[PDB]
C-alpha cells in the first residue's frame, strides 16, 4: 500500500 | 482525496480476468477470424480497442454473441494481441510483427501500433 | 517467453472497466446492500473478491441478475470496497474503518483486511 | 515498454  | 491504493491491485484483477478466460468463465463472446475462433470478456476487449469499444457500444451489436473479423485478419496476430489484452506481454517477433501491427491497426490499439513502428524502423 | 511488456496496460484497463461501470455499460448483476443498489460487472467482482469469485462460480448462482448481501453488510463499507476493485484507491478513515474491515472479511479481500488492521493496531 |  503507497500514498499515490 | 486522501485515498491510499495498492501497487498491485490492476495486475492481479488481471491475472485473474485471464485465469477466467482460460477456464471460460462468463465469457459472453466469440471472435471468429477466418476458421478460428477466440472466446472472451466483452467488457475487456472494448478495455484493449478501439474497434471493440465502439462494437460494443453499439445497441444492436452489444446483443450478439459472435463477432466476425475481417477476412484480411490473421488469426496469429489477433491470438497474440488477445493474449496481450488479458496479460500486458507482447509476443512481438520478426515472422509476426507485419501481421501484429496490421491487426492492432484494424483493432485501434494505438500502443500496439507504437511499438511495433518502432522495432519496425530499427530494423531498416 | 521473449515477450515485451506494456507497464501501464494493467491500470488503463481498469481505467476503463471503472467508466463502463459509470456508465452503466454491460453491467451485468446487482449488488443489494439492505435499502441500496450497486450495478457491476461479475467478472470484476470475482477478480477481487473470494466470495464473488466463490457466488458466480456456482452452476445456479452465475446465472442471478441480483444477488442480495447478508444485512450485517453495511452499504458505505461495499460503496468503499466496490470502488477500491474499479480503482485500486481505498478511502479509508478513521469513520469508516470498522466497516470498510468487516466488509472486507466478508468478501474475501484479504489485502484490504490487512491494512484495516495495520491502521487499527497503530491507533490503540 | 519494458523487458519483463
Ligand atoms: N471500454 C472502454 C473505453 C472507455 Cl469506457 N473509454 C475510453 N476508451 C475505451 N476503450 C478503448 C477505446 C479506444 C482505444 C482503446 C481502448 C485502446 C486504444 O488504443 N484505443
Ligand atoms: N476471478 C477470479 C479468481 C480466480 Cl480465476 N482465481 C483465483 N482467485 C480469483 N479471485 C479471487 C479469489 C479469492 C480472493 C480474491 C480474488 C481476493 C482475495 O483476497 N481473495
Ligand atoms: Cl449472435
Ligand atoms: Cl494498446
Ligand atoms: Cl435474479
Ligand atoms: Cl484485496
Amino acid at each position: 500500500w503507497v500514498i499515490p | 482525496d486522501s485515498c491510499i491504493q495498492f501497487t498491485r491491485h490492476a495486475s492481479d484483477v488481471l491475472l485473474n480476468l485471464n485465469r477466467l478466460r482460460s477456464r471460460d468463465i462468463l465469457t459472453d463472446v466469440v471472435i471468429v477470424v477466418s476458421r478460428e475462433q477466440f472466446r472472451a470478456h466483452k467488457t475487456v476487449l472494448m478495455a484493449c480497442s478501439g474497434l471493440f469499444y465502439s462494437i460494443f457500444t453499439d445497441q444492436l451489436k452489444c446483443n450478439l454473441s459472435v463477432i466476425n473479423l475481417d477476412p484480411e485478419i490473421n488469426p496469429e496476430g489477433f491470438c497474440i494481441l488477445l493474449d496481450f489484452m488479458y496479460t500486458s506481454r507482447l509476443n512481438l517477433r520478426e515472422g509476426n510483427i507485419m501481421a501484429v501491427m496490421a491487426t492492432a491497426m484494424y483493432l485501434q490499439m494505438e500502443h500496439v501500433v507504437d511499438t511495433c513502428r518502432k522495432f519496425i524502423k530499427a530494423s531498416e
